[PDB]
RNA sequence: CUCGAUGUUGGAUCAGGACAUCCCGAUGGUGCAGCCGCUAUUAAAGGUUCGUUUGUUCAACGAUUAAAGUCCUACGUGAUCU
RNA sequence: CCCAUAGUAGGCCUAAAAGCAGCCACCAAUUAAGAAAGCGUUCAAGCUCAACACCCACUACCUAAAAAAUCCCAAACAUAUAA
């Protein structure tokens, strides 16, 4: 959990709403910060890394 | 280092009350009072 | 050792002894059945 | 009582048992229903850990203690002297009966404190760095709570935390 | 003969009441034979006025 | 009989077992002649010889143990429990073993 | 405030505390001890 | 829901135990009884508030004399916690009209028609 | 000699054809579209159902209120059918599938707006109903081995019991009432309302006589 | 912040007939 | 609680403390031969790098190091600064 | 704590199943010991338990811990008649 980037006003300077998630076997890293809750982004963010996974095991 | 959250007599944690040695004779003694109430308004 | 809130016997050779103001598990057949009460 | 004795002569160990003087029971006790030499004299409840006397006819000689089987007590009884031992060896009021040393071996200077009363042995407890809240205090315990049903004179009951 | 085995306090004897009886009239004998003779200095009193 | 059979009977070269079997003193001597006389420890050394005597002459129970070394160890039974003789049965060896190696 | 039944054990009231206290099970102590008697 | 108490009638049914322990008379009921406070109103529902100002209960620790008759003990079993209910004794009888005012209600019930504050001579 | 005793025979009793438990499905076969309150009192108060046994000699028995949900369930059928025996031992359910609707909303969402989906089903139990009830041609010692792991793992306070058991503590319990030398009881201060004590008492409380806190039953209390 | 759902239940909102 | 004002990221500076210990110390267990590790107990005295990109906290990467610890301190500290 | 021989490696299945992968039976020698309760062996060996003997082990069969950030936190006390 990290801080997100963007001209957001000062809810990003103290509040954690990216979510970067690393699938340790496969390397891949996937990051989020669209919405404002880090609980949105990190659904989201499993969505992403959900449908990226699902590409790398059709390649397995 | 040991305080309660919030008020201490208010509230889902609270600070814990215990029950002393003349707290309890206290209650038996105003306990004995009223049984002998029931017996005189039995007649 | 491995602290534990139950101490249990693994084999016939584990005793239980209290030093130091807590119980232990010792055996000299498998050191690894050591415990320490927790 | 029996003792061992080991003899070495001529290259040859023998090893005899002799039977000595062995103390009685004294004549006529005040409850000679009881099943126990405690209650038998009408003692229980009314002894404590400095009551040498009593406590010295069932220890070894060398302040270990004997078995229940043998002195015949009850077993709520025989746990209550054997704390009561274990706090007199403590406080010192058993200095003729000091473990066994082997030859060789002498101790070395140790800080003396007077202490009485004390349930744990002194080498095992932690100090109490975080007394904690009121509501919450650890508390220093005093005495033995197998000794809480003694007879007390005073009308406060035994405090066995401090 | 153990710690616990009597009172920590002393036993206490009253005296016989026939006895201390005839030893009450004597004290209070000698004490009124005072204020005949006037054996006294100052007096207090401790009086109950006004609650 | 376990105790004893793992620290074996090399250094002990007889024992003799003596009791009266119609005393009344004999039955610490006679649990001792049966641990001694078990499989196990008698297995440890075949060399060692175990020999009960019993005679009808009134006299107190007596073992003798006679090791390699040429060292005797009696002990009279009379008034010793059959645990004690063990222990200074199994003593003996822990020593006159280390004398002799 | 919470409700009537709730996970955790919730503080009674304190005039209910001393009510439990006094209420407590007190069994029948004999004047002499059974283990005493033949 | 805090609500009004209705006390089952099996309380007040003096068992012949309670009689010997309190010295009562189930065949000679005393006539009336002496209700004294002990117990604040504050902090009691209303209702309890109500009733002890109808029994003139207002100042604590203050005798009060009231018949024992079935409306009156209804009364007092709504505020039983709150009073002591004592018999009222005549050891000498009824006050007359010679020593209505030499009559003295003392801590034990008893109302005595004569109060010389004399030593007994006896 | 060493003394023998005679042992019971089980030839009597009848093994049925399906000895392990039936699996428990999360929710019903249709599932319930009106939503629930809360309703805190089904767990609240002694059992008055599936209080006694009914085929078996041993079950368990709940000690407190709880819910249980489709984990609890799992965790009882896995341990219980893997640690029996089929051929001497059977055992079934005293508790209905989970029934009663649970409601979560979306996390992150503010108070108010309505009231939550249904997320999931449980099954309210009270203090001193038996869960999972067993019996055939064992002993009680053979099955209390599971039994304990079992009770421990629920949401309440629970324990194995046997017929003899469950009767010796309900005995026992009486026994503890009848010679009880407190002159003083929460039944007898409660119902008569002594010291104005139903201010800070509850309602349930004159059935309850002070034995039961809101989910947990307190076996002490007389 | 997340925008909420809203209530499906309109009415009964009628007063006691006494 | 504060809107008749309690100034926001990150950095600089100075650091105070917690131990749920990254390194150094002392130990138990091992599928601990040794060399390296894994895990647990104990220990907060001491230490815990320099850089490219990015406003960054992070992260990636380069070169190292006995180690490049996790957190709290009004997301420590703007009447010290940026 | 002490102690353990034997019909027999029961039959069947099985490459092998020998008390201890499954299935059936679960009888019997010896005063005493389950066609085997827990380990183990590729299968066997091997180590225990339930036996006998010895003998008053003459057992309780109710339970369980801990960590936060300025500095622990009244001082103390088990003994003289419950007020
Ligand atoms: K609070
Ligand atoms: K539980
Ligand atoms: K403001
Ligand atoms: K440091
Ligand atoms: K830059
Ligand atoms: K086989
Ligand atoms: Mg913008
Ligand atoms: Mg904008
Ligand atoms: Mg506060
Ligand atoms: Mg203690
Ligand atoms: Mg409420
Ligand atoms: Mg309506
Ligand atoms: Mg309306
Ligand atoms: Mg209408
Ligand atoms: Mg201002
Ligand atoms: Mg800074
Ligand atoms: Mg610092
Ligand atoms: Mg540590
Ligand atoms: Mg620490
Ligand atoms: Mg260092
Ligand atoms: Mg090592
Ligand atoms: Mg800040
Ligand atoms: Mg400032
Ligand atoms: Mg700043
Ligand atoms: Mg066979
Ligand atoms: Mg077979
Ligand atoms: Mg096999
Ligand atoms: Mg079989
Ligand atoms: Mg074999
Ligand atoms: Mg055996
Ligand atoms: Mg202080
Ligand atoms: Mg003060
Ligand atoms: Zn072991």
């Amino acid at each position: 959990t990290f801080r997100a980037k963007g001209a957001a006003a000062q809810h990003v300077n103290k509040t954690d709403s990216a979510v970067r998630l690393v699938h340790i076997p496969t390397g891949l890293v996937v990051e989020c910060q669209q919405e404002r809750s880090q609980i949105k982004n990190k659904e989201i963010a499993f969505r992403v890394l959900r449908a990226r996974l699902y590409q790398q095991i059709i390649e397995k | 280092r040991g305080r309660i959250p919030g008020r201490q007599w208010i509230g889902k944690h609270r600070r814990p009350r215990f029950v002393s040695l003349r707290a309890k004779q206290n209650m038996i003694r105003r306990l004995e009072i009223e049984a002998e109430n029931h017996y005189w308004l039995s007649m | 050792f491995k602290n534990k809130t139950v101490l249990k016997k693994r084999c016939k050779d584990c005793y239980l002894v209290k030093r130091r103001g807590r119980w232990y598990v010792y055996c000299k057949t498998h050191p690894r059945h050591k415990q320490r009460q927790m | 009582f029996r003792e061992v004795v080991e003899t070495q002569e001529g290259k040859t160990t023998i090893i005899e048992g002799r039977i000595t003087a062995t103390p009685k029971e004294s004549p006529n006790p005040p409850n000679p229903s009881g099943q126990c030499p405690i209650c038998r004299w009408n003692l229980k409840h009314k002894y404590n850990y400095d009551d040498v006397l009593l406590l010295s006819q069932f220890i070894r000689p060398h302040g270990g203690m004997l078995p229940r089987k043998i002195t015949g007590l009850c077993q709520e009884e025989h746990r209550k002297i054997e704390e009561c031992v274990k706090m007199a060896h403590r406080a010192g009021l058993l200095p003729n009966h000091r473990p066994r040393l082997p030859e060789g071996v002498v101790p070395k200077s140790k800080p003396q404190l007077n202490r009485y009363l004390t349930r744990w042995a002194p080498g095992s407890v932690k100090p109490i760095y975080k007394k904690g809240p009121r509501w919450n205090r650890v508390r220093m315990p005093v005495g033995s709570p197998l000794l809480r049903d003694n007879v007390c004179y005073s009308r406060t009951p035994w405090k066995l935390y401090h | 003969k153990t710690s616990l085995s009597s009172p920590p306090w002393p036993e206490v004897v009253l005296p016989d009441p026939v006895e201390e009886t005839r030893h009450h009239a004597e004290v209070v004998k000698k004490v009124n034979e005072m204020i005949v003779t006037g054996q006294y200095g100052r007096l207090f009193a401790v009086v109950h006025f006004a609650s | 009989a376990a105790a004893l059979a793992r620290l074996g009977l090399r250094p002990v070269k007889q024992v003799r077992v003596q009791f009266c079997p119609f005393e009344k003193n004999v039955e610490s001597t006679r649990t001792f002649l049966q641990t001694v006389s078990s499989e196990k420890v008698r297995s440890t050394n075949l060399n060692c010889s175990v020999i009960a005597d019993v005679r009808h002459d009134g006299s107190e129970p007596c073992v003798d143990v006679l090791f390699g070394d040429g060292h005797r160890l009696i002990m009279r039974g009379a008034h010793l429990t059959a645990l004690e003789m063990l222990t200074a049965f199994a003593s003996h060896i822990r020593a006159r073993d280390a004398a002799g190696s | 405030g919470s409700k009537a039944v709730t996970r955790h054990r919730r503080v009674m009231h304190f005039q209910r505390q001393k009510l439990m206290a006094v209420t407590e099970y007190i069994p029948p102590k004999p004047a002499i001890h059974p283990s005493c008697l033949p | 829901k805090f609500t009004r108490s209705r006390i089952p009638e099996k309380v007040f049914q003096a068992s012949p135990e309670d009689h010997e322990k309190y010295g009562g008379d189930p065949q000679n009921p005393h006539k009336l009884h002496i209700v004294t406070r002990i117990k604040s109103t504050r902090r009691r529902p209303y209702w309890e508030k109500d009733i002890i100002k109808m029994l003139g209960l207002e100042k604590a620790h203050t005798p009060q004399v009231h018949k024992n008759i079935p409306s009156v003990n209804a009364k007092l079993k709504v505020v039983k916690h709150l009073i002591r209910i004592k018999p009222l004794k005549l050891p000498q009888g009824l006050p007359a009209e010679e020593n209505m005012s030499n009559t003295c209600l003392k801590s034990t019930g008893e109302l005595v028609v004569q109060w010389h504050l004399k030593p007994v001579e006896q | 000699v060493k003394t023998l005793l005679p042992v019971p025979s089980f030839e009597d009793v009848s093994i049925p054809e399906k000895p392990k438990l039936r699996f428990i499905e999360r929710a019903p076969l249709v599932p319930k579209v009106r939503r629930e309150p809360k309703n805190l009192s089904d767990i609240r108060g002694p059992s008055t159902e599936a209080t006694e046994f009914t085929e078996g000699n041993f079950a368990i028995l709940a000690l407190g209120g709880g819910y249980l949900h489709w984990g609890h369930f799992e965790m009882m059928r896995l341990t219980i059918n893997r640690s029996m025996d089929p051929k001497n031992m059977f055992a079934i359910w005293r508790v209905p599938a989970p029934f009663k609707p649970i409601t979560r909303k979306s996390v992150g969402h503010r108070m108010g707006g309505g009231k939550g989906a249904i997320d999931h089903y449980v099954t309210p139990v009270k203090a001193g109903r038996l869960v999972v009830e067993m019996g055939g041609r064992c002993e009680f010692e053979e099955v209390q081995g599971f039994l304990d792991q079992v009770a421990h793992k629920l949401p309440f306070a629970a324990k194995a019991v046997s017929r003899g058991t469950l009767e010796k503590m309900r005995k026992d319990q009486e026994e503890r009432e009848r010679n009880n030398q407190n002159p003083w009881t929460f039944e007898r201060i409660a119902t008569a309302n002594m010291l104005g004590i139903r201010k800070v008492l509850s309602p349930y409380d004159l059935t309850h006589k002070g034995k039961y806190w809101g989910k947990f039953y307190m076996p002490k209390r007389v | 912040k997340k925008s909420g759902g809203s209530s499906k239940n309109l009415g009964g909102k009628s007063s006691g007939r006494r």
